[PDB]
RNA sequence: AAGGGCACCACCAGGAGUGGAGCCUGCGGCUUAAUUUGACCAACACGGGAAACCUCACCCGGCCCGGACACGGACAGGAUUGACAGAUUGAUAGCUCUUUCUCGAUUCCGUGGGUGGUGGUGCAUGGCCGUUCUUAGUUGGUGGAGCGAUUUGUCUGGUUAAUUCCGAUAACGAACGAGACUCUGGCAUGCUAACUAGUUACGCGACCCCCGAGCGGUCGGCGUCCCCCAACUUCUUAGAGGGACAAGUGGCGUUCAGCCACCCGAGAUUGAGCAAUAACAGGUCUGUGAUGCCCUUAGAUGUCCGGGGCUGCACGCGCGCUACACUGACUGGCUCAGCGUGUGCCUACCCUACGCCGGCAGGCGCGGGUAACCCGUUGAACCCCAUUCGUGAUGGGGAUCGGGGAUUGCAAUUAUUCCCCAUGAACGAGGAAUUCCCAGUAAGUGCGGGUCAUAAGCUUGCGUUGAUUAAGUCCCUGCCCUUUGUACACACCGCC
């Protein structure tokens, strides 16, 4: 054994709080502060990812770079 | 096993249609003969039945190459209300025309 | 036709068949002193008779082993719907049948039998 | 691993694709008359399928 | 329907598979078929040698394993229909038949 | 030690050889990260073991759980699952890592407990197989002899391949083995039949004829089950039967068991399969969802993926292939087989006619065959008949090596295989030793099957050409029976 590479280390999850990644105004107008995926399969029910060049859907894997 | 829950049922009340289970010994085959519409792949057949076997509900027979799982009664009433049914509608062997 | 497979192959495939069921046969209806098989295949339908010394064990209450059993050798065979039954007949002279008299061993010696 | 090389390595061809139907065996495979089956295993089952021994 | 109509015959065991041939023919005589005779197909022998060990250590024997394979042909070729005449084909198990007409 | 009998895994008389050369292949050794491993007559082309990946068990790395079930935590305010981009990695493994999306009770963590293992143990075992041993040997019951292990039966003799028989007989009646048996070969102009086999006949043709032939000769050219539009089974196929029995003659013999020679006969001994009691620390845990015990079990000895290795070479050995030449090689022409395979549960991969392109390996279209229908009248090789060579390492031999072209595959480098052009090495019949063999045998010679995407110097079968020597012996190596000796019983590889 004693083998060169050290144990690799595997992920565990962040544990994020709940979502609540869209907000109101004035006693209550929707706002989505994401995005949507617009593909048929992901639907309006979930949202696209916000990364710093580029938005992700989780499900349809679409992404969207503004370059 | 981190079967879906689609493919779970689809294990389920294809076993109780039936109270029999026949299932080629591959992890590799993409797709159980029966159920290839439902896309369960024949992986999770095996291991579900296993599940269901060290818990009692099905008693399991080995061929060269086939498991031979037969559902017991143990495993009628389980079937029974995990698919919420009450105790009138039986595997096709339980009852023919009685 | 392209679609027959060739008497020399078909042949050897009914001789599989016979062996592949006789070994799942034994293994299940071991207990119950199971003999020997015998496959009377027709064009039509084919039809499966079991020796057994224990008739009414082979066939469980109401039947369900038997269904049961035809069931399975339905599905691992790929054989059409109702074109296969199973029969289950009583062996004359068990002591004469080697299996079984091989089986009764077994189960003595596994009973803690001298 | 993830579902694109767990079983990536093609095998439509070789002894890895062909296994005994009894034993799950690769090694001393009868795939004349489309048998299948292992070398060992087909004198377990010869009488069963019908190969007697004349001479 | 007018019909003619190539029984062919195929077992393993010779003497089961030259009863049924004989009863077919017998039968068809009593109907007053033509009966053209049982053509013998030249036996077919599938031979596969196994070495007899599983270890592979010993004095290199092999053992033969041998399967006969015997074809049968019977033309039953009346005037009227024989469909209908013939409606059994009277086997044991081990023989197998396969009904034809001469358009096959 | 003696008396008798027997064996080409013994010899004799011979044949072909091996050992000598090159190469293939399997062992050992050396080397390596690994060069996985078992086996040492009865291991060493054996594990059906012809490994590029897989196989794979070995080495260097990287994923996954395919850790059931129970209990306790954790949780719908989320237990958990996947994933785009960048980095990262060998990798388009979200394996890690920033990044947030997504999934929804399927999991996740801990404790017990599974499960898997080509991991160890064949000196824990089953089964199988090899060997003692394919020799003729082996065992009860009752009776007899012994205090008893044991002995007789199971034998002086003749005979046999055979404790095979004949005979004496404190033995009588038996059992297994041998024999009988099963398959195969050789003969049936006798029977049953065959448009998936043919032959003769007849009718069309096509040619050569022509003198003139004319029921001329040739045709694997075409018809007559394209049912009314031939017969028949000789040839082919395969079923039922027959046939050979030491049956007949002569001789030898206790004139018993049997032996020798000969006539008639296809055949007067065709080859195999099966094969007893008892045993081996023989081989297999690397055939198995055969298996005990032990080991490992999430940084796996599970499993998958990538790469490498199993091939590595101062050397030794074993099984073989090719040769050393003229009883030949080469070029052309001629002409003959038989086993047997052929399109796939998974499973992807079949045998190929014909036409065209190319010099070849090959490529491209058109078909046939799940097969006595198509490959195929399997136009095989050796051989035969002509040509060139001319006793030289030569036109022998084709090892080694360079360049080029195809096929298989995901991938051909450590060359998969095939083709083309070049180099042309040892080798001039092989020391001591040593193997196999008695008639369609040895040997020459090719062809199928297995392995097989790719492939045979291997093996299993098949046909073709076809002998020399011998019908004996116990000399060598061993076997069987009896007698005898023994300090041996792990049994002479003993004991001392
Ligand atoms: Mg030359
Ligand atoms: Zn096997």
């Amino acid at each position: 054994y004693t083998t060169p590479k050290k144990n690799k280390h595997k992920r565990k999850k962040v544990k994020l709080a709940v979502l609540k990644y869209y907000k109101v105004d004035e006693n209550g107008k929707i706002s989505r502060l994401r995005r949507e995926c617009p593909s048929d399969e992901c639907g309006a029910g979930v949202f696209m990812a916000s990364h710093f060049d580029r938005h992700y859907c989780g499900k349809c894997c679409l992404t969207y770079c503004f370059n | 096993m981190l079967m879906p829950k689609k493919n779970r049922i689809a294990i389920y009340e294809l076993l109780f249609k039936e109270g029999v289970m026949v299932a080629k010994k591959d992890v590799h085959m993409p797709k159980h003969p029966e159920l290839a519409d439902k896309n369960v792949p024949n992986l999770h057949v095996m291991k579900a039945m296993q599940s269901l076997k060290s818990r009692g509900y099905v008693k399991e027979q080995f061929a060269w190459r086939h498991f031979y799982w037969y559902l017991t009664n143990e495993g009628i009433q389980y079937l029974r209300d995990y698919l919420h049914l009450p105790p009138e509608i039986v595997p096709a062997t339980l009852r023919r025309s009685r | 036709m392209a679609v027959q497979i060739s008497k020399k192959r078909k042949f050897v495939a009914d001789g599989i068949f016979k062996a592949e069921l006789n070994e799942f046969l034994t293994r299940e209806l071991a207990e119950d002193g199971y003999s020997g098989v015998e496959v009377r295949v027709t064009p039509t339908r084919t039809e499966i008779i079991i020796l057994a010394t224990r008739t009414q064990n082979v066939l469980g209450e109401k039947g369900r082993r038997i269904r049961e059993l035809t069931a399975v050798v339905q599905k691992r065979f790929g054989f059409p719907e109702g074109s296969v039954e199973l029969y289950a007949e009583k062996v004359a002279t068990r002591g004469l049948c080697a299996i079984a008299q091989a089986e009764s061993l077994r189960y003595k010696l596994l009973g803690g039998l001298a | 691993g993830h579902q694109q090389l767990y079983w990536s390595h093609p095998r439509k061809f070789g002894q890895g694709s062909r296994s005994c139907r009894v034993c799950s065996n690769r090694h001393g495979l009868i795939r004349k008359y489309g048998l299948n089956m292992c070398r060992q295993c087909f004198r377990q089952y010869a009488k069963d399928i019908g190969f007697i021994k004349l001479d | 329907a007018i019909h003619r109509i190539r029984i062919t015959l195929t077992s393993r065991n010779v003497k089961s598979l030259e009863k049924v041939c004989a009863d077919l023919i017998r039968g068809a005589k009593e109907k007053n078929l033509k009966v053209k005779g049982p053509v013998r197909m030249p036996t077919k022998t599938l031979r596969i040698t196994t070495r007899k060990t599983p270890c592979g250590e010993g004095s290199k024997t092999w053992d033969r394993f041998q399967m006969r394979i015997h074809k049968r042909l019977i033309d039953l070729h009346s005037p009227s229909e024989i469909v209908k005449q013939i409606t059994s084909i009277s086997i044991e198990p081990g023989v197998e038949v396969e009904v034809t007409i001469a358009d096959a």
